[PDB]
């Protein structure tokens, strides 16, 4: 819980939606299966300096 | 932009410049997606016709790949007003679809609350785009990007001489010789989360460039999300 301690340990969205705290990335992201890491499902995902 | 770094290889890969007639930069915009365009309301008033290229750091050297592209359609602000800055933002939807490539990327969109919470927070914030190195000046054919610092918003409307409406924040210096100017205006403000940028503002106005007591004006994306997602579904 707590999206303030650090950002709930998400690598992006955060957000209390009940009474704990639920992570969710940008539209090109697919929330991984840990609940918070963020993985792009593209070649060039946003965010991201191209390398 | 005023006194700020350049922008290496791949790292300003959402920057887009909006070129005129003469093929001339005159304002910037930013990579919302393929076919989505992010600028300032404003910047639409100073070109008859207009273009957008993308992928470009050398306004001389031909490097890999700078592509231009056709405007299909424009969409300006219903608010905006013209002589209060306004309503500062716009959208356009390109003809053919934007290939990513080096040099070539689009920058990601925040939620509101996490973003004006988290984001908004940060210490600095990325600004940049191809215009005059320093006021009175000549724009600048390599493409620059300065780490400008969020302002206290009651310390930014107090340096003021126009009203700060709710669509607005200061971002700069007092007067450390840094901040944006003329021909990055629409241009792309960025901050950065974790080696992941987000789009957080629009290159709006200011008063000079880069002068003491003053800050450079950029328009509050968080606060058009909702607007920017309908138009990105053609409206
Ligand atoms: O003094 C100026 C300077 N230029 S400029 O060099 O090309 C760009 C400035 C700029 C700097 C940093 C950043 Cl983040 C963004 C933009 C713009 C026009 N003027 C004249 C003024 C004229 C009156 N203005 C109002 C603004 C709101 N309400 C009322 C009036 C702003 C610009
Ligand atoms: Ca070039």
């Amino acid at each position: 819980k707590l999206c303030s301690l650090d950002n709930g340990d998400c690598d992006q969205f955060c957000h209390e939606e009940q009474n704990s705290v639920v992570c969710s990335c940008a539209r090109g992201y697919t929330l991984a299966d840990n609940g918070k890491a963020c993985i792009p499902t593209g070649p060039y995902p946003c965010g991201k300096q191209t390398l | 932009i005023v006194g700020g770094q350049e922008c290496k290889d791949g790292e300003c890969p959402w920057q887009a410049l909006l070129i005129n007639e003469e093929n001339e930069g005159f304002c910037g915009g930013t990579i919302l997606s393929e076919f989505y365009i992010l600028t300032a309301a404003h910047c639409l008033y100073q070109a008859k016709r207009f273009k957008v290229r993308v992928g470009d750091r050398n306004t001389e050297q031909e490097e890999g790949g700078e592509a231009v592209h056709e405007v299909e359609v424009v969409i300006k602000h219903n608010r905006f007003t013209k002589e209060t800055y306004d309503f500062d933002i716009a959208v356009l939807r390109l003809k053919t679809p934007i290939t990513f490539r080096m040099n070539v990327a689009p920058a990601c969109l925040p939620e509101r609350d996490w973003a004006e919470s988290t984001l908004m927070t940060q210490k600095t914030g990325i600004v940049s785009g191809f215009g005059r190195t320093h006021e009175k000046g000549r724009q600048s054919t390599r493409l620059k990007m300065l780490e400008v610092p969020y302002v206290d918003r009651n310390s930014c409307k107090l340096s003021s001489s126009f009203i700060i409406t709710q669509n607005m924040f200061c971002a700069g210096y007092d007067t450390k010789q840094e901040d944006a100017c003329q021909g990055d205006s629409g241009g792309p403000h960025v901050t950065r989360f974790k080696d992941t940028y987000f789009v957080t503002g629009i290159v709006s106005w200011g008063e000079g460039c880069a002068r003491k007591g003053k800050y450079g004006i950029y328009t509050k994306v968080t606060a058009f999300l909702k607007w920017i997602d309908r138009s990105m579904k053609t409206r």
